[PDB]
């Protein structure tokens, strides 16, 4: 099984800022990296498919990208709506297993 | 004492730059994976002119050249694989039974294929790998091909041979790559020996996992490296002094037979398997690998403090992701590596360690999913005898740092020939003030503007002026003339077009700089004063264009009269 | 820039020093280091230039037995800064040799004067009893 | 838009069987892959196993391979079976829909999620 | 024939097998036209037609009088006498002229 | 880029690479435009003219 | 068609090494295999004639 980490496991920010959200690998996944939008009590939602290619309905200020290990999330434009726990999910093998997940408090 | 505006033209002052690259090789293959055909010959003189006064700033981590050799070896393998047969009614249902010996490693697998002539369904028997076959029932003599579910087996055609051919990097026209000649470089910051070449040295594109190949050895000692290096979350590229010879061996002879698919194609298999059944592996010398690890652990302590320094081997999963892999021969090897990272520092089972492993026929290769490549069985012996040449190790609590074989991806191998090169863009127009109104290539760069001028003409001299490699070539050759263009038409709108060194008739602002001109001519080199006055570099063009100019068309339209 | 040199001492008649030089915040080796004494009972009177790029050096007639100068290399912590020191042995002190030694970078890479002083260091005071 | 929804015993006991209902509303159990994925409380999320529903074909995660069987039931309804279920398999347990055809949104990503049911094992 | 440079100069200029074969052609004779003016700019004759330079002629490079090169030779033959010595005159023009009359 | 280059070519080639304005040595032939400099600078256009 | 007749000068000619003959026959081929491509490709009559 490919073990998942990402940084930090804690963020916070204004709204209106821009922030970056790291997802890594142990292995290289070429661009198979989901990112996922948890609010408490719901079940997640899909924010970005291969790792850049974001799905219909989400703004354009979810962005992303990166490849083997190392992944971001950047968030611009920070706004109320995006307070929530973010997770990242690897599709290149199976089991496709997910981080810990980053909390988003919005200040 | 009043000073006026001159403008310079092939100025030797660069700015970092990502651009697409030129690809040449020592023309000596023909039907070579790496498909030759595509880069140019190389210039038997390697140029190679030393920067004299000139440290520059150099960092592996963010070298597009990795970015672009990446792009290119896919291009390549993609491009190779195109024209060739694909397995499309290999998805079929396969009738397993093990083989007895590699106990159930091979299987005996018969199937029913339907073809294009459609003359008939052919019932025919199949060896495979276990690592190539999943069961797709309950029942233990159903199998099917690992990646059918997925996407379509692309057959490697047999004439394409997967052996490592040098490949150089060359500048396009417009810029130039920079080499960092320190011995103890260390992948980032200041580099203290920097010369300017016209294409690297050759980049073998070995494919491998954890441990680097052949490449080329360390100058003066081990190097560990890595960006953060304090962060877990980095790849650690280790270039060894020495190299660790390593026999690979695939004892196992086997036959092949051809199967057809349709007019002109078929399906290369292995028929029966001739002489005992032995397990592929690989030979280390136990001395020698000692060696490495004690001086890899010496290095490692010079930056985590004289911690314990514990190697682990991967964890269990697929064997395309947690083991070692290499290609030698044309075969596909996957090896354990981990008779080699299972040790303890802190601060004799013979004498050779002979590592256990598989050849698998699928791959699933870049990383990529969808895709998917079968190799044609060799009917021989395969004999590797590589050079072992780095490794990359990855970081993960008392006391004790755990460093396991790893790596991000493909990418990280060309980093480790390619952490002393960088790629610049050559900025050739410059502005200085002078009294009066109207070597090699970036040899003076480390000079004072003072006698670096005398070499413009050089920078002025070189540098400027149906395949998907053609057309992007050709994009390249037209931005790099637009680039020239756009430079001329400067020089136009300045009314210097006509001479390396413009003088015009503008008069230097104290605001600009106010610095006599020893202190400018002198003192200074070309890039400190252009970052002297780059906030003010497109004021400055517009008195260019407005003074003199304009103003001095207008009084030449009236001389006449 | 900042040039820093070792602090002072006391010698013996007959004894030989070594003095050293320090620099940071320019490139060590685009400019020359430039040894001068200040003579307690003279005055100022040059001692030598010492150029870190090739080595070159020249010392006053008087000093040519005398001053043997040494240079280590630069170690870069930028594109145009590093680090680096030079060095002066003086052999044979005598009392007329107690003053305080300074040293300095020079003015300019290229040019006439090229060799003057320009940034100069606190001064090592050098007593001979 | 097809919607998801978790049915099934709140409370397990240490030894017995776990079993969950996925039921499928606007919509069927189409051919894609139909999944689990298991969520501790204050932990990230791991994969429990998927169903193929072209054909029965199923796989697990290799580390719960020998405990959960994930099966389809009526044409819009899928269930997991989890035997002996223990302590640390406390969690909320969703169902979901992945998708595996390029030409899609999603080429890979769970891309319909149910609203999870909150499982927890004790006496 | 000397009077006539201009009548040949004006003649450098002006998705499948015939449009990339054309856009190719179209950019290489660009490339040969920029190339010549380049080596025109660097000796500084870029603006004119005929540019007489500081660069003395070396008699081992032919041991001819005007009278012998500027009439019965052709502009061919010439190039070909001095064909092995032309790398040499491009040095000592670059060598010279420009770069120390400068 | 190639139609900028015909028109610095041909400038070139004239002796006018330089200026908006450039004078010709060439006298003008009365059978081209029998007309006087006002008849023509303060009447036609530009595009009349061409 | 332009057609400019140059006085004082002989060519030698060798149809055998002509460029051109090796070009245009590359350029037929080139053009009828993408002229076909995009056509009909008859796999399924690979069966018995009666
Ligand atoms: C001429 O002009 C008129 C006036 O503007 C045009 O009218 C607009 O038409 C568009 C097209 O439908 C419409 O935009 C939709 O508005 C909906 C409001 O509820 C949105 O829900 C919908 O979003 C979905 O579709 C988008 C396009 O695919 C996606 O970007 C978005 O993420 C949403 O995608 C969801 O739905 C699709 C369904 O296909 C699915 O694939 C996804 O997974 C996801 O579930 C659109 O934004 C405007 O509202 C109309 N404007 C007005 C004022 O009514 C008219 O279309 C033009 N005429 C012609 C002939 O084209
Ligand atoms: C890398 O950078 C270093 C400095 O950072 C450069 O070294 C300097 O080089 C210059 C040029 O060689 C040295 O300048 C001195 O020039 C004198 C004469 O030329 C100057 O002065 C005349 C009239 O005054 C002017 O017309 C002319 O333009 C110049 O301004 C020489 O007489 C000096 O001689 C000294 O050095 C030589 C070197 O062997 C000795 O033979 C002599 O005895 C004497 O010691 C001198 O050459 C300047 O002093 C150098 N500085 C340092 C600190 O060494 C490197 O040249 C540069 N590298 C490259 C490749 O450009
Ligand atoms: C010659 O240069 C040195 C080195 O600094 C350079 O020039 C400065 C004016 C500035 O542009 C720096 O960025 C350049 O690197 C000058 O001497 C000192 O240099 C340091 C940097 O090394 C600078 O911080 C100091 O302020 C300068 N100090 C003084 C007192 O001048 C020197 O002045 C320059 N000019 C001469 C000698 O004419
Ligand atoms: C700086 O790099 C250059 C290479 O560009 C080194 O010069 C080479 O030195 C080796 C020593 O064996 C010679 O064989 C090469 O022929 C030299 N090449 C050139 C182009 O001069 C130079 O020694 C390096 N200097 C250092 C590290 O101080
Ligand atoms: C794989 O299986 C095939 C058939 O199951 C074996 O082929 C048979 O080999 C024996 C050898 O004596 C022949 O007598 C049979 O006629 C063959 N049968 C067929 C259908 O070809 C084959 O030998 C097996 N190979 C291995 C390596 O086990
Ligand atoms: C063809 O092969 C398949 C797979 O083994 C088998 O199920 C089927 O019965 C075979 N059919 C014939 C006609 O041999
Ligand atoms: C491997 O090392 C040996 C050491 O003698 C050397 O001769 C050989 O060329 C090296 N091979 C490669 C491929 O680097
Ligand atoms: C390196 O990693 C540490 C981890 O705490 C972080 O604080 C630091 O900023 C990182 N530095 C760089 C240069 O990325
Ligand atoms: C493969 O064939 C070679 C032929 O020389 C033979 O030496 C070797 O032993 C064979 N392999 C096995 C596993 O018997
Ligand atoms: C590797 O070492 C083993 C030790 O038993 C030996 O038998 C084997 O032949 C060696 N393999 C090669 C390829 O040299
Ligand atoms: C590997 O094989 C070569 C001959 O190809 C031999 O000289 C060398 O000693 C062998 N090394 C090991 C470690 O088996
Ligand atoms: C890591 O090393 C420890 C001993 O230090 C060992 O118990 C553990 O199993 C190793 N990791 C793996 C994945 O085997
Ligand atoms: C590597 O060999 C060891 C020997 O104990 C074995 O436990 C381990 O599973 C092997 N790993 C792989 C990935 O085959
Ligand atoms: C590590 O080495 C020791 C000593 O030989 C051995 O007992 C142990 O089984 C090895 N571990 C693995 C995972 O191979
Ligand atoms: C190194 O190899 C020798 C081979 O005999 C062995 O005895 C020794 O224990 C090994 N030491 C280490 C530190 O790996
Ligand atoms: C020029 O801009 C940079 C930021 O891009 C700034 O740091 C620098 O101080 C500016 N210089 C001047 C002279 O305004
Ligand atoms: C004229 O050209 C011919 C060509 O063969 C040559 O032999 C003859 O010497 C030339 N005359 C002069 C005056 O150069
Ligand atoms: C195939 O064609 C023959 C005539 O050649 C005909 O007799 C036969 O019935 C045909 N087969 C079928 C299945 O219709």
């Amino acid at each position: 099984d490919i073990q998942m980490t990402q940084s930090p496991s804690s963020l916070s920010a204004s709204v209106g800022d821009t922030v970056t959200i790291t997802c890594r690998a142990r292995h290289g996944v070429g661009e198979n990296l989901n990112w996922y939008q948890q609010k408490p009590g719901k079940a997640p939602k899909v924010l970005i498919y291969m790792a850049s290619s974001r799905q219909s309905g989400i703004p354009s200020r979810f962005r992303g990208g990166g490849s083997g290990t190392e992944f971001t999330l950047t968030i611009s434009s920070l706004q109320p709506e995006d307070f929530g726990t973010y997770h990242c999910q690897q599709s290149y093998s199976y089991p496709w297993t997910f981080g810990q997940g980053t909390k988003v408090e919005i200040k | 004492e009043k000073l006026w505006v001159t403008v310079y033209y092939g100025v030797p002052v660069w700015k970092d730059a990502e651009t697409t690259l030129f690809c040449a090789s020592d023309a000596k293959e023909k039907h070579n994976v790496w498909a030759t055909h595509a880069c140019v010959p190389t210039d038997p003189n390697p140029q190679e002119v030393v920067l004299e006064n000139v440290t520059e700033h150099f960092n592996m981590w963010k070298n597009n050249m990795v970015e672009q050799m990446q792009t290119d070896i896919i291009s390549l393998w993609d491009q190779s694989l195109k024209p060739c047969v694909k397995l499309t009614p290999l998805c079929v249902t396969l009738n397993c039974k093990d083989v007895n010996a590699e106990r159930g490693e091979i299987k005996n697998c018969s199937f029913n294929i339907t073809t294009e002539l459609r003359d008939k369904v052919q019932k025919v028997y199949a060896l495979f790998y276990k690592l190539d076959v999943v069961p797709i029932d309950n029942n233990n003599t159903s199998y099917r091909l690992i990646s059918c579910d997925t996407s379509v087996i692309t057959q490697a055609c047999p004439k394409i041979s997967f052996e490592p051919i040098p490949i150089h990097y060359c500048a396009p026209a417009g810029f130039a790559i920079l080499k960092c000649n320190d011995k103890t470089f260390n992948g980032k910051g200041p580099c203290k020996n920097v010369s300017t070449v016209q294409c690297t040295h050759g980049i073998r594109p070995v494919v491998s996992t954890q441990l680097l190949l052949n490449g080329s050895l360390a100058e003066e000692e081990v190097v560990i490296r890595s960006d953060n290096f304090t962060n877990n979350a980095k790849t650690i590229i280790v270039q060894l002094k020495e190299s660790v010879e390593i026999n690979c061996t695939r004892p196992n002879n086997y036959t092949r037979k051809s199967i057809r698919i349709g007019p002109g194609r078929a399906f290369y298999t292995m028929g029966e398997i001739i002489g005992d059944i032995r397990q592929a592996h690989c030979n280390i010398s136990r001395a020698k690998w000692n060696d490495t690890l004690k001086q890899i652990v010496i290095k490692l302590r010079e930056q985590f403090e004289n911690k314990t320094i514990v190697f682990n081997h991967s964890s269990g999963g697929d064997p395309e992701i947690v083991m070692h892999s290499f290609n030698c021969g044309g075969e596909f090897f996957y090896c354990n590596s981990t008779q080699l990272f299972n040790s303890t520092w802190n601060n004799t089972e013979g004498n050779t360690i002979t590592l256990p492993c598989r050849i698998k026929q699928i791959i699933n290769m870049w990383q990529r999913v969808g895709q998917a490549m079968y190799a044609p069985p060799i009917r021989g012996q395969i004999r590797c005898s590589s050079n072992i040449t780095g490794l990359l190790l990855t970081r993960d609590e008392n006391g004790t740092e755990i460093f396991r074989p790893g790596g991000g991806d493909m990418r990280d191998n060309w980093r480790s020939e390619l952490y002393k090169y960088k790629v610049v863009k050559i900025e050739p127009l410059g502005v200085a003030p002078t009294r009066c109104k109207r070597r090699g290539f970036l040899g003076a760069a480390g000079s004072t503007m003072g006698a670096a001028s005398m070499t413009l003409t050089v920078q002025a001299r070189n540098l400027l002026s149906l395949g998907v490699w053609g057309i992007k070539q050709l994009q390249a050759r037209v931005l790099a003339v637009e680039r020239y263009l756009r430079d001329q038409q400067l020089l136009g709108i300045w009314g210097c077009s006509g001479k390396l060194i413009c003088t015009t008739a503008v008069p230097w602002n104290a605001s600009w700089s106010n610095k006599s001109l020893d202190r400018i001519w002198n003192n200074m080199t070309w890039m400190e004063w252009e970052r002297e006055i780059d906030n003010y570099t497109s004021e400055i063009y517009t008195l260019i264009e407005e003074s003199q100019n304009q103003q001095e068309k207008n009084e030449q339209e009236l001389l006449c009269l | 820039g900042q040039l820093v040199q070792s602090g002072a001492e006391l010698k013996k008649p007959g004894a030989s020093v070594k003095i050293s030089c320090k620099t940071s915040g320019y490139r060590f080796n685009f400019y020359h280091i430039n040894w001068i004494r200040q003579t307690a009972g003279r005055g100022p009177e040059w001692m030598g230039w010492i150029s870190p790029y090739s080595g070159d050096k020249n010392l006053a007639p008087a000093f040519q037995d005398r001053v043997i100068m040494t240079t280590d290399t630069e170690v870069p912590v930028t594109s145009f800064t590093s680090t680096g020191a030079a060095y002066m042995e003086i052999r044979n002190l005598k009392f007329d040799d107690t003053g305080t030694y300074f040293c300095a970078k020079g003015l300019l890479r290229d040019g006439s004067s090229t060799w003057l002083p320009y940034l100069w260091g606190q001064g090592t005071l050098l007593t001979v009893s | 838009q097809v919607q998801l929804q978790e049915s099934g015993p709140g409370l397990v006991r240490p030894s017995e069987t776990l079993s969950l209902a996925c039921g499928v509303s606007y919509g069927s159990v189409d051919h894609y892959y139909w999944s689990w994925v298991r969520q501790p409380p204050g932990k990230g999320l791991e994969w429990i196993g998927y169903i193929d529903g072209y054909d029965g074909a199923t796989n697990y995660s290799p580390s719960l391979k020998n405990r959960v069987t994930i099966t389809i039931d009526t044409p819009n309804q899928f269930s997991l079976k989890m035997t002996s279920v223990s302590a640390a398999d406390t969690a909320v347990y969703f169902c979901g829909r992945w998708n595996l055809y390029d030409d899609d949104h999603a080429y890979k990503s769970l891309a319909v999620w149910g609203r999870g049911i909150l499982v927890v094992v004790s006496s």
